[PDB]
């Protein structure tokens, strides 16, 4: 009714993003790093940030939307606000532009640029994020708040440990209150538009999308959107951080919203830097990763957790932007594309991989299990480059290690449950007279089948795997403890007993080529279901 | 014997076995659960 | 606007998502041919059956 | 309360947390119970033992976590992530009236396994269990022991003889 | 003229005159453009209507009327044990057929 709109002046010059405006009038101000709304048309209106003010009175701008649509002779708006975005609740469930703009399928607006805790606002880590993967939950443990690097090359895995982290939260957030959930932000910048539409569909085929947000920065979308994209995603996360609230973010990824501000550098005609980069993009990944954070009980105790993905070239970490993360963020994870292509998936180098912060955050029964399991593969490694096929070894440590890494095959996210217990296995011996290849039909049938019910063995008295509600005593008490122990020693040893008797015998008594066939189909679904 | 008066009262009344209420709701189109509830007896008629 | 989506998705010119069919009861939920609709209510294994 | 809490900083905390035991209270969906903690950790009114108990009942009492129902919602996994909150998060540790909210919403629910597992941990740390409900336990086991529903039915079916990625229910 | 010198007492400087221009603009039939102290203020036949359809557009697109079937919630099963007493190792098949049955038809 009363609205009314401020004109600061017209365009004079665009260079793709970039672009300037002149001054209509003398003694008009404009403040910095203020949003603009460009007079696209009688309806459409553009939004874009500024980056420098003139003597002249010239104005420097970024065109964050609708580029093709910016000419010369258009009229510019100052909104006289910084950039800012909805959040809240409201916003979970919807695929967003960096902006706000909800991207279709088939009131609190909070800052974009906004500073990260102090010292004394933060805290250390003390409860875990759990991935759904053994490799990371074991040994590279991932705390709230803890913000862990994904490296990897082109097509090794790093999406994907992002998306079972997402999916795995749902079974939790379901049971347990909503304050203990782990809400989930996923900035996509430089990814297809049909890998985002993949994942929406996933994320809505598992439920996970009523916990999950998604903002989107596809390659055909503009270089300033790329570049704002996850700040907006840490703005979103903020909310619930600030309110008490846990939350999960990712960046995919990183290594293409440092290209899109080197094209905004490099249009602007900056002084430049080592490999292109203009020399403040530490600056801006450090803006965006110090957000994260474990806030202190005088804040609400909340917490932001950070998974960002950066693409390495030809398995080398010494790039400028992977160190430059690196020297930020709390931990790395560290895919290599050897032990992908070799089937090991996840490819998770665990001597290139480490949690600084995980194992305050890790719980005590995984925390036992991962100290057996750090120096069970701290001997491995050892072991199997030392003999150089100098002479094979029939030992505990290589067989253990051998059927550890077929457990670290898993294709989807893993109960706590039925992650400890497989280890637990391997660790205390259990697994080393089965086969190699029969490690995952093994473990199938321990978690999803029960051997000891199926055949009568009903010595035990509660510890079973059809109720999964034993996971959160697990989680209280350890399986160390006096109760857990012995129920949990006879089961893994009567399924062992049943298994290599009634099904590894007739397993290898099989010679037939179709039964062959047959029984590899059946052992590449239980790396899948598993 | 107990078991044959108990088979007696449930063909007698199939449907007051079921929750219907919470079915009704669940399903968009009554078809459905008219479906399920012709399964329903079928199965018990073969169980006796 | 939406009477006019009613009258085609009755034409069968509009589908719904997810290969949805048309029913009275279907219809009723979401807000000659028409005598197809009414048909439409009662079961069809009914009808055939009986 | 006179005596004084610090955070790990050495800040002062307070401990006046009557008036959002009593919003707990009040409450008749047990996810405002959480809510409510949310908004007094932000007030530097971190919770206490009775508080979480006063949340462990309301658990207990509530028919559903929300107005609307939830896919999943289970009374006993919010019993006790608040338990490993109250020893892990806050290093605060339960007591009897904690375990024995939990063993109650075992018995609710009727498992009976599980309510030996609450059993056996109320006694390795020297908790006396209320007897009047390990004989409900006892007796949901029983019944579940009669019927044959000590376990459900998918595992004491049969396996597949022959190895097939359909038979195995892949 | 009311809205023109009220727009002009809003804005920082009053102790200046204020003087009037006229022009006519062909793209747009319907409607005023004013300008007074670098704010402009659009009251067009072109700019009311984008701003009306964008209520009615926008309502129209979240209703979403075409393909828009209506599922409710659904609860725990709470099956009860007599049932599962007569017929165990059928009802379980009966369960899961359904869904799959609900589905398809
Ligand atoms: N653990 C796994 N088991 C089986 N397949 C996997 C596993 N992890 C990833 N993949 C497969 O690898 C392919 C790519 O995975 P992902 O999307 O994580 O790669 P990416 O690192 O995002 O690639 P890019 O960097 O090019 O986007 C997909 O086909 C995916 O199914
Ligand atoms: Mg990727």
């Amino acid at each position: 009714h009363l609205e009314a709109k401020q004109k600061i002046g017209f365009v004079h010059g665009i260079d793709g993003t970039i672009a300037t405006i002149a001054p209509a009038a003398s003694k008009v101000t404009v403040p910095y790093n203020t949003v603009l709304e460009i007079a696209v048309s009688a309806t459409n209106i553009a939004n874009a940030l500024v980056f420098n003010l003139e003597k002249d009175g010239s104005i420097g701008v970024i065109l964050l939307d609708n580029i093709s649509e910016v000419r010369s002779g258009q009229d510019v708006y100052a909104t006289g606000s910084l950039l800012k975005i909805p959040v809240g609740f409201h916003m979970l469930g919807k695929i967003i532009n960096p902006l706000g703009k909800e991207i279709p399928t088939g009131t609190k607006l909070g800052l974009v640029e906004e500073m990260a805790p102090n010292i004394v606002s933060r805290q250390p880590v003390n409860y875990n994020l759990l991935t759904g993967y053994k490799v990371i939950d074991t040994l590279i443990p991932v705390g709230r708040g803890q913000r862990e690097l994904i490296l990897g090359d082109r097509q090794t895995g790093k999406t994907s440990i992002a998306l079972s982290t997402i999916l795995n939260q749902t079974k939790v957030n379901n049971e347990i209150l909503s304050k203990n959930n782990v809400l989930s932000v996923y900035v996509s910048i430089g990814q297809r538009c049909s890998n985002v539409a993949r994942i929406h569909r996933l994320l809505t085929e598992y439920d996970a999308m009523k916990y999950c947000t998604i903002v989107a920065a596809t390659a055909a979308d503009p270089a300033g959107l790329q570049y704002l994209a996850p700040y907006a995603g840490t703005t979103l996360g903020e909310e619930f951080r600030n309110s008490g609230r846990h939350i999960l973010l990712v960046y995919d990824d990183l290594s293409k919203q440092a290209v899109s501000y080197r094209q905004i550098s490099l249009l602007l005609r900056r002084p430049p830097g080592r490999e292109a980069y203009p020399g403040d993009v530490f600056y801006l990944h450090s803006r965006l990763l110090e957000r994260s954070a474990m806030m202190s009980p005088q804040k609400g105790s909340g917490s932001l957790t950070s998974l960002p993905i950066v693409e390495t070239l030809s398995n080398d970490v010494t790039a400028y932007i992977v160190t430059n993360v690196i020297s930020i963020t709390d931990g790395q994870i560290y895919l290599d594309a050897k032990l992908f292509t070799g089937g090991q998936r996840p490819a998770v180098n665990i001597g290139l991989s480490v949690s600084r912060v995980g194992s305050s955050a890790q719980n005590k029964a995984m925390k036992k299990v991962g100290g057996a399991l750090k120096m069970l593969m701290g001997e491995y490694r050892k072991m199997a480059g030392e003999q150089t096929s100098g002479s094979q070894n029939v030992s505990p440590v290589m067989i253990r290690g051998a059927r550890c890494l077929q457990l670290f095959n898993q294709k989807g996210p893993s109960y706590f449950m039925d992650a400890i217990v497989a280890l637990y296995a391997v660790t205390n011996g259990y697994m080393d007279d089965v086969k190699l290849q029969y490690s995952k039909f093994y473990e199938f049938l321990l978690l999803n089948k029960d051997l000891p019910v199926l055949y009568g063995q009903v010595n035990n008295k509660y510890f079973y795997m059809y109720n999964k509600n034993l996971n959160y005593f697990i989680r209280y008490f350890g399986l160390n403890h006096e109760i857990l122990e012995p129920e949990l020693k006879k089961y893994i040893e009567i399924h062992t007993n049943l298994f290599l008797d009634n099904y590894q015998s007739r397993m290898n008594e099989l010679k037939s080529d179709e039964d062959l066939v047959q029984l590899k189909n059946l052992l590449y679904a239980c790396k899948r279901t598993v | 014997p107990e078991l044959k008066v108990l088979f007696k009262e449930a063909l007698l009344q199939p449907a007051k076995l079921l929750p219907l209420d919470v079915d009704y709701q669940c399903s968009h189109d009554r078809e459905v659960v008219e479906a399920k509830r012709d399964r329903y007896l079928t199965a018990l008629v073969e169980a006796e | 606007v939406k009477f006019q989506t009613l009258y085609n998705v009755l034409t069968g010119k509009q589908h719904l998502k997810d290969q949805v069919p048309v029913k009275d009861c279907n219809l009723t939920a979401i807000f000659l041919y028409l005598k197809r609709v009414d048909l439409t209510r009662y079961t069809r294994e009914e009808l055939t059956t009986y | 309360a006179g005596g004084k809490r610090y955070d790990l900083f050495g800040y002062e905390v307070s401990v006046a947390t009557g008036p959002f035991i009593e919003e707990i209270k009040k409450a008749q969906f047990y996810d405002d119970a959480g809510e409510v903690i949310v908004k007094m950790n932000l007030a530097n009114t971190p919770p206490d033992l009775q508080t979480y108990n006063a949340v462990l009942e309301r658990i207990l009492n509530c028919k559903s976590k929300r107005s609307q129902p939830v896919k999943g919602e289970n009374k006993f996994a919010a019993m006790m992530d608040i338990l490993e909150e109250m020893d892990a998060r806050s290093g605060i540790k339960p007591n009897a009236e904690s375990w024995g909210y939990v063993l109650k919403e075992l018995v609710q629910a009727g498992d009976f396994r599980l309510g030996w597992v609450c059993i056996a941990g109320m006694k390795s740390l020297g908790i006396t269990p209320d007897q009047a409900l390990v004989d409900a336990n006892e007796a949901n086991a029983a019944k579940a022991k009669a019927a044959g529903t000590d376990f459900p039915a998918y595992l004491k079916k049969a396996a597949p003889e022959s190895f097939d990625t359909k038979a195995w229910g892949i | 003229r009311k809205q023109v010198e009220e727009l002009h007492k809003e804005s920082p400087l009053k102790d200046y005159k204020l003087v009037l221009e006229t022009k006519v603009d062909p793209s747009i039939g319907g409607g005023y453009i004013l300008e007074v102290c670098n704010q402009v203020v659009n009251r067009s036949a072109a700019a009311a209507a984008a701003e009306t359809a964008a209520l009615a557009k926008a309502s129209a697109a979240q209703v979403d009327w075409t393909s828009l079937p209506a599922a409710p919630p659904r609860p725990s099963p709470s099956a009860p044990d007599t049932l599962i007493r007569l017929l165990g190792s059928v009802v379980d098949d009966l369960a899961d057929a359904d869904k799959v049955e609900q589905k398809y038809g």
